[PDB]
């Protein structure tokens, strides 16, 4: 692809309820989310991607 | 009593309230005394402000 | 009181009502913002705080 800004990504994590904020260089959100919570365990409705 | 040296007295507690319905489901708490949501969080120091 | 000289004890039982909503009218509306995602979980927001 050689996009010239190459993948990038910030994960805030709150320290509740296992909430995190992740500012993320993706075309995805929905994904990123989703796949994010699985990793970690919790529900989707935990993680926000920006 | 002028002569009184202040005397805590004991304390008393009692909180009356109306309970659910006999059939209303577990998951409805609509009614019931949940503790607030961050009370935890609160309690440990995690809550943020 | 009849007993003590320099201690006294009072009594009282008042009553109170309190109109409900702002005396603004415009500023009683509310809104609110729901998003049930792929997982099932739910995620609320409202205007409140
Ligand atoms: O209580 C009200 O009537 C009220 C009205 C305007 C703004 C804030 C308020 O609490």
């Amino acid at each position: 692809h050689f996009y010239l800004e190459t993948h990038c990504t910030i994960a805030i994590p709150k320290g509740e309820e296992g909430e995190m904020e992740l500012f993320v260089s993706t075309q995805n959100a929905m994904k990123t989310q989703s796949f994010v919570a699985k990793m970690l365990g919790v529900p989707v409705n935990r993680i926000l991607v920006r | 009593s002028a002569t009184l040296l202040f005397q805590k007295d004991p304390p008393a507690n009692i909180q009356l309230f109306q309970e659910v319905p006999n059939g209303q489901s577990k998951e409805d708490t609509v009614g019931r005394p949940l503790p607030h949501l961050a009370a935890a969080m609160q309690a440990s120091g995690e809550a943020v402000y | 009181n009849k007993e003590n000289c320099w201690k006294k004890r009072g009594l009282c039982i008042i009553p109170t009502k309190f109109g409900i909503s702002f005396t603004v009218p415009f500023l009683n509306q509310a809104g609110a913002l729901i998003h049930v995602y792929t997982d099932g979980s739910v995620l609320v927001s409202h205007g409140g705080t």
